[PDB]
């Protein structure tokens, strides 16, 4: 589709350059052909679309490309904070063992070294946006 | 770059006693660990290789280990020639070597 | 001070396990149905980053295999079973003597011939013998003709038909006829059901690439230390779908690979002694491959309106061979070459104790090259080229193993044992008219097999699965993750 | 085996070679690499670069990237260092080895991370000075 | 995958805390162990992966998961309060007969006293937000 | 559904009056009623859901509805301006030579004049939010 | 003997078959309303809008 995303690999973490639209252009590359074959095949094949192999292993393709933008999307707004880059939630980072260097590591280099961190953060990261719609629940209702 | 540092820094022990270096790294070498034997005047000499190889020619009395982050070498049985300064080599990537050790005799 | 933040749109990956699309250029039949057609854009981008790439052990070439597997079933499961024609049949019996079908003790034969008699006999394109297939050392096709009674959808009529076997395919019950007419029955009927494979299948040839799904990409080494197994490459090349694939089948050689390139690779298994050699395309290596005769097919309907192509020759051919050209001994110099310089191999470094060979045992399914010209399978017997090839002292391989040629006899089988792990067989229609092939050569298949430092025995294998692991290979499918954690100072309020 | 040789006293600012020279095999030979480290007095041992590379490629240690390279001669079994711009702290023993790797079922190809490596064979080496 | 939304039930009303992260949360227990599951089929059975009926009663459920947690954003964006808990939408209630007792009854039996007003209430909401973007759009026009 | 959008054609561009809440409508119509129609055929036919060709073309609707109403607010998000009517971009009309009469053509016939610059636009826009995004990722991160 | 004839067993002929056509969302059906319409018509002035034919 593009692949900006591994284009800035190697970078280093500071000044990696993070880019926000990245998923939504890689579902719009695929959906778009995937909708052309999807009405390109009954010109010669309408009756067996999913019955042979062929049919349901593009419908996991299909279905993995919406599930695995929606995943990201839930995640963000189960976070809240969807459109905001850097995020700037509450949930203090876990110990001073693990601390990236900004100028040196790669973002690749860097998550395989807080894999075993994340499993308890993205707990974390939710209660804090739990409790920030509580308060606010409150002063809506009073 | 991968750091490799050693410690001690400065060890000894009897003729006849077990002595042993211990090599680490800021990040992991898969294995690929080498040690080195210096005397005064000398080139340096291949003791171990791969972590868990002997050099041939190398008296059995060497021995040693490793992975990771962390590698031993060991002699079993200290003589009162391997008064020598000891180095590990990373070759994981464009080969730095550790500051080396020294091993005295008492 | 230092909170986790959230860092969205980052750069950074983890390994994939997931089904790949298809796509290609031929969309006469499978390619509309099953894939999406090839975009051509077949551009990548470096990336200065490190990566493990592993052959024998991916998920591009592990579903290559099962895909070309899978849609050639699809292909022949509505096709006209032959369990009808599993019958005796009326055979001449003085071709199936000769062929050894069945016995004869009236032949008695006795020959006297000089024993001093291997011959070095080279074809190359500007040659009648090839024009009249008549090359020095050529036999007849060995094809048997049989009569049999079969029912169409009348159902209380029935016709007698003219089928010509070839003898790789009878049975031929034997015992006590003293007469003409032997019995002979399809040789894989009655432990199975053969079933035709009518929708042209292998008549032309299947290309195609796989291309990752949204939010997927594929990681390729661009190394040229590259040999299969590689824990830490470091030129790595990211694009979204793979290089054009031929999925062909064949046994010791590979033919018309797309990784053809000016150098010889040799990829091996890490876990094993199995390797995969390139051949280098400097030296224009090429198999051609005739079927000599003119046939005729003859549609029969049987019983549920399904047909089955009879091959009624009633005439005697010459048998398929193949010529091979190029700078074939050159070309297997290098290979010897390449692997003594090989960071696997710890065996000899005299080029002469390195040697080609055949698999041992008496199984023609490792013996004989098995290739496929148009729908034909045929099946090679190798010894003059080889003995060819190495310039080998012969001496001692019997007379008619001992000469030294550049082409072979060979033979056509119709009841085909499937290459995938199957043991499913088939029926391959006959060819109308006559046949000819022209391949290019790209690959050796074979296991590098030595227990010292003299004798290395390159041995040539019949797993034509791994033929797609030099075809894709390099490639690693990866999954963009780019949700990022790390500790910075900027709370919100 | 390993005969180094070269100036012992090089000036600042000039360019400083060392030639190493093969005896009882040659610098064509399979599967080796020559290389240079470097020893500092009262230092220990960094890797300078390598090169039979069977083929013209080198690598180098990243801190001299401008500064130094290596060369083979077949006709002479010889190897050398040119390293320029020579400055106090490139006082040294110079070193020669062959990091010959193990070959055999863990050695995948002749790079820095997919094959043993070692310097099982070692030259004398050679004390050059840099002064005025 | 948690039910933190059951588990208040029988709180009251006010007090009941409402959480707004939770569909997210069942979405992605969902998805991800129905991917693997799907990933796990073709070690044995490839071909017929829809074929048969597993395969379209499974569809029917992953194809659930998905449409419910869209519908529920497109019509909190149809109101357009989607992240606002409360909302603050400006449509008056329909009549001073069904007002809640916030600290006796439960959500779950207030919500079935108004079943029928939420069927000319969703149109009404989504009436007021209509004119509020109206009146944006001619502010950004001129 | 209701097709309140081709409800207004033909009253120019100028005071068309836009609806944001008309794609969360079509959807949300179409989704209860195929819903509806998935728990029905069960009751006499639930082995052949997919298998016959009915069911394979009821799943490219389906897969439709949802693949739409995500192509739509993917390339909203890559734009970023998804619930901003007018959005109010920072990227120039490409010339002079293609001004609406805002007061006599209508969406339709204006439309059909900027298919050829759509293409051009639709990366300018996304391009132009990439880099608002940059500025704010170096302004959360220092 | 060209062929096999299949008997249609399931009462197919035997009643009406009467059904109609709706646009998935996201689209709609247009129809030409005029009286004028012979089929091809490159400009219809009556033109209507529904969900289902
Ligand atoms: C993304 O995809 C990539 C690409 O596939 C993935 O990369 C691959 O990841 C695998 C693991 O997930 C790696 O394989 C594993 O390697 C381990 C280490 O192997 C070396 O050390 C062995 C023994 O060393 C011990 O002691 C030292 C210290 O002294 C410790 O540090 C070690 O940890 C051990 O405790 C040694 O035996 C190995 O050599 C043998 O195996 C290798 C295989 O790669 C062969 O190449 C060698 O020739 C040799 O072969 C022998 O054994 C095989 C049987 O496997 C026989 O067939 C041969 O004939 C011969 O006898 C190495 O020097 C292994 O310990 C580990 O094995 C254990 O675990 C597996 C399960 O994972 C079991 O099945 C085993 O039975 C055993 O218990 C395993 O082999 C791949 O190397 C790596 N590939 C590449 C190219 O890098 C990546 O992980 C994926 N990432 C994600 C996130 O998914
Ligand atoms: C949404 O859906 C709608 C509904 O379907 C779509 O509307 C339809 O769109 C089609 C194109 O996409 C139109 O068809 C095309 O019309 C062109 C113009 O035809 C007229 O001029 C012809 C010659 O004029 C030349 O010279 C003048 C200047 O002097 C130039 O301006 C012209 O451009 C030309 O260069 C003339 O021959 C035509 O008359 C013949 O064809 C029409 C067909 O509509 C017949 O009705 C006539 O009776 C006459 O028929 C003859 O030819 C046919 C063969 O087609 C024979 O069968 C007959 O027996 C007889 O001999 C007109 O006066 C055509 O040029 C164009 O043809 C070329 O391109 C097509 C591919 O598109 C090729 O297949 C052709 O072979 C050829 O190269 C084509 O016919 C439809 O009219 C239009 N329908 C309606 C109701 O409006 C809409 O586009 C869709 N929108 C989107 C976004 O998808
Ligand atoms: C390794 O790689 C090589 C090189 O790619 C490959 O060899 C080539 O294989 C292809 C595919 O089989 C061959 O292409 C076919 O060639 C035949 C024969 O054409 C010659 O002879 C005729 C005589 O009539 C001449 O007129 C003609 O000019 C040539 O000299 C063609 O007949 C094939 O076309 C058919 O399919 C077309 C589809 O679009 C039809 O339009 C066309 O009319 C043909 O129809 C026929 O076949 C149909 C089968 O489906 C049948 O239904 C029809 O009724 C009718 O019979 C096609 O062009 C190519 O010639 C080979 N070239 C060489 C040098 O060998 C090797 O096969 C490959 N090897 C391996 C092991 O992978
Ligand atoms: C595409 O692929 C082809 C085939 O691999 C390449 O062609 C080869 O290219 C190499 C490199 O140029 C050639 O190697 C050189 O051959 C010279 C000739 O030697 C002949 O005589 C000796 C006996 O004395 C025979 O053993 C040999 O086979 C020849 O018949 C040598 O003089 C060269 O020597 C150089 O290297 C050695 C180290 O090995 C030094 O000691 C020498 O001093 C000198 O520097 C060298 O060996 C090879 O012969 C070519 N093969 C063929 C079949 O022609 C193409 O180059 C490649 N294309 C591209 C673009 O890369
Ligand atoms: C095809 O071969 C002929 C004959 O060459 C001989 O027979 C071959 C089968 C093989 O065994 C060769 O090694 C033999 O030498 C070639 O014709 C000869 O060409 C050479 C020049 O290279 C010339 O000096 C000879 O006089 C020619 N011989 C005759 C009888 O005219 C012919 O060129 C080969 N064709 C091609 C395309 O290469
Ligand atoms: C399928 O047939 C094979 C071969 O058929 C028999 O042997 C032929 C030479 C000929 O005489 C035919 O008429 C015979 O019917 C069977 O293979 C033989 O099996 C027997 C054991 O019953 C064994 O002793 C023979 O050595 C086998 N011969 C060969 C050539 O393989 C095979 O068992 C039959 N399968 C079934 C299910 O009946
Ligand atoms: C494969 O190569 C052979 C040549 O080896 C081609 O056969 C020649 O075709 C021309 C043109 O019809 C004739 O004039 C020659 O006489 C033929 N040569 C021989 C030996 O018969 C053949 O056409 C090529 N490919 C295919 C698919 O047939
Ligand atoms: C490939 O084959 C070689 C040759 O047999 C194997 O090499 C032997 O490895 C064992 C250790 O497992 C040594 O003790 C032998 O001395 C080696 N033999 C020779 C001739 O060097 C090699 O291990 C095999 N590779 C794999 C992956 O199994
Ligand atoms: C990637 O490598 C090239 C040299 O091939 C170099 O110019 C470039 O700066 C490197 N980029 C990064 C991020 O390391
Ligand atoms: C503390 O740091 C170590 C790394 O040294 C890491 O393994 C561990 O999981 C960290 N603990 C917490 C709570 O993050
Ligand atoms: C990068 O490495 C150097 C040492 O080479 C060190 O001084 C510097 O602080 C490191 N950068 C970061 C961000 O830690
Ligand atoms: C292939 O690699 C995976 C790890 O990615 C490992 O779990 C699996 O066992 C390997 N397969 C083989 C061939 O052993
Ligand atoms: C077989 O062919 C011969 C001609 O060689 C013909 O006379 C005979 O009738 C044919 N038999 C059948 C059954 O078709
Ligand atoms: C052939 O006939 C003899 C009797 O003359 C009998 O003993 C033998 O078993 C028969 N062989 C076969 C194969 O029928
Ligand atoms: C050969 O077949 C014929 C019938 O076509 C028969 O009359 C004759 O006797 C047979 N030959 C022998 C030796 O039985
Ligand atoms: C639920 O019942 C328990 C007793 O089993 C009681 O302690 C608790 O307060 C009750 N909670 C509510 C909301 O009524
Ligand atoms: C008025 O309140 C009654 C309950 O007493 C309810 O049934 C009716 O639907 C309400 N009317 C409106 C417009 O909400
Ligand atoms: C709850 O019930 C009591 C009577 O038991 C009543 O006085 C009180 O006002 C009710 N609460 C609400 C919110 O209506
Ligand atoms: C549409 O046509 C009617 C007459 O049938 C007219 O009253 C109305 O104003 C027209 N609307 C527009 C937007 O042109
Ligand atoms: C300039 O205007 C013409 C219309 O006259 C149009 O065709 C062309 O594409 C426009 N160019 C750009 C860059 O928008
Ligand atoms: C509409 O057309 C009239 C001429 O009939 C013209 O004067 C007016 O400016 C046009 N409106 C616009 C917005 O261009």
């Amino acid at each position: 589709g593009f692949l900006g995303f591994l284009a800035t690999a190697g970078s280093a973490m500071g000044a990696a350059s993070l880019t926000l639209t990245a998923q939504s252009r890689t579902l719009l590359a695929g959906i778009v052909q995937q909708q052309q074959q999807l009405l390109d095949v009954p010109k010669r094949q309408q009756e067996l679309l999913r019955l042979t192999v062929w049919g349901t292993k593009n419908l996991q393709t299909r279905v993995t490309a919406i599930e695995k933008y929606l995943k990201d999307q839930a995640q963000l707004n189960a976070w809240g904070c969807a459109f905001r880059q850097v995020c700037c939630t509450t949930v203090p980072w876990p110990n001073a063992s693990l601390i990236p260097k900004w100028n040196n590591e790669t973002w690749q280099e860097w998550e395989r070294k807080v894999d075993f961190l994340e499993e308890n953060i993205t707990a974390l990261l939710e209660e804090a946006q739990i409790q920030q719609e509580k308060n606010m629940y409150e002063l809506q209702k009073l | 770059d991968i750091l490799l540092t050693q410690s001690p820094s400065s060890l000894s022990g009897s003729v006849g006693d077990r002595v042993t270096i211990t090599c680490r790294a800021s990040q992991g070498i898969n294995s690929y660990l080498n040690w080195y034997q210096q005397k005064p005047g000398k080139a340096p000499k291949l003791l171990i290789y791969f972590a868990n190889r002997l050099q041939s020619g190398v008296p059995s009395r060497f021995s040693g280990s490793g992975s990771g982050t962390e590698f031993t070498l060991t002699i079993s049985s200290l003589q009162s020639e391997d008064g020598a300064t000891y180095y590990c080599q990373q070759y994981d990537t464009f080969p730095t070597f550790g500051p080396g050790t020294k091993l005295d005799i008492k | 001070t230092l909170y986790v933040t959230v860092f969205y749109g980052v750069p950074a990956w983890r390994n994939a396990t997931i089904p790949l699309f298809c796509a290609t250029k031929n969309r006469d039949t499978w390619g509309t149905t099953q894939c999406l057609p090839d975009n051509g854009d077949y551009s990548e981008m470096a990336l200065n980053v490190t990566e493990s790439f592993d052959a024998w052990n991916n998920t591009v070439t592990e579903q290559a295999i099962e895909d070309v597997w899978q849609l050639f079933e699809t292909s022949i499961k509505p096709c006209v079973k032959l369990s009808p024609l599993c019958i005796t049949m009326r055979c001449n019996k003085s071709e199936t003597d000769r062929w050894g079908l069945t016995k004869s003790i009236t032949t008695t034969a006795s020959t006297t011939s000089t024993t001093a008699s291997a011959k070095v006999d080279m074809v190359n394109e500007t040659s009648s013998c090839i024009a009249q297939d008549n090359c020095t050392g050529l036999e007849q096709e060995q094809m048997i003709s049989c009569k049999f009674n079969m029912t169409g959808l009348k159902r209380d009529k029935s016709k007698e038909y003219n089928e010509t076997w070839y003898s790789a395919d009878l049975v031929c019950e034997q015992g006590n006829n003293t007469g003409n007419e032997s019995r002979c029955y399809m040789n894989h009927c009655n432990t199975s059901v053969i079933q035709e494979s009518c929708d042209k299948h292998y008549w032309d040839a299947i290309r195609f690439r796989y291309c990752a799904p949204p939010g997927y990409a594929l990681l390729r080494c661009n190394d040229t230390n590259y040999s299969g197994f590689m824990p830490k490459c470091s030129k790595v090349v990211v694009s979204s779908c793979t290089r054009m694939m031929e999925t062909q089948t064949s046994t010791w050689f590979g033919f018309n690979g797309t990784r053809a390139e000016n150098r010889t690779y040799i990829y091996w298994h890490g876990r094993d002694n199995r390797t995969i050699i390139s051949l280098n395309k400097y030296y224009n290596l090429t198999m051609k491959c005739r079927r000599p005769g003119n046939k005729t097919v003859l549609p029969v309907t049987i019983m549920s309106g399904l047909v089955f192509h009879s091959q009624p020759i009633n005439d005697r051919p010459k048998q398929a061979w193949c010529w091979f050209g190029g700078k074939w001994k050159d070309a297997i110099k290098e290979v010897k070459q390449t692997i003594v310089k090989h960071p696997r191999y710890t065996g000899t470094n005299n080029t002469d104790k390195i040697n080609l060979t055949a698999p041992g045992g008496g199984d023609p399914e490792v013996t004989f090259m098995w290739t496929n010209c148009r729908g034909e399978f045929l099946y090679c017997k190798m010894n003059w080229f080889l003995n060819w090839v190495e310039d080998r002292n012969t001496a001692n391989q019997k007379p008619k193993e001992q000469h030294k040629r550049n082409y072979v006899p060979c033979h056509i089988r119709q009841i085909i044992n499937t290459w995938h792990k199957v043991g499913k067989n088939v029926y391959l229609p006959p060819r109308e008219g006559d046949l000819t092939c022209n391949s290019t050569v790209t690959s050796l298949i074979a296991n590098i097999d030595w227990i010292d430092g003299n004798q290395t025995n390159i041995t040539m294998s019949a797993e034509v699965a791994e033929l797609y692991r030099l075809e894709l290979g390099d490639y690693k499918l990866v999954e963009i993750t780019p949700i990022g954690l790390a500790p910075t100072s900027c709370k919100r309020y | 085996q390993l005969q180094e040789s070269g100036p012992g006293v090089v000036r600042p600012s000039q360019t400083l070679s060392l030639t190493c020279a093969v005896s009882g095999d040659t610098v064509s030979s399979c599967c080796f690499f020559w290389t240079w480290i470097r020893q500092p007095p009262g230092k220990g041992l960094e890797w300078i670069g390598n090169i039979s590379y069977d083929n013209d490629n080198t690598n180098y240690n990243p801190s001299l990237k401008t500064r130094i390279s290596i060369s083979k001669d077949m006709s002479k079994n010889q190897f050398s260092l040119k390293l320029n711009s020579l400055t106090a702290t490139d006082t040294a023993i110079y070193y020669c080895a062959r990091e010959s790797p193990s070959r055999g079922n863990f050695c995948y190809a002749y790079l820095y991370g997919n094959c043993p490596l070692h310097f099982d064979l070692w030259g004398q080496g050679v004390l050059v000075t840099v002064s005025s």
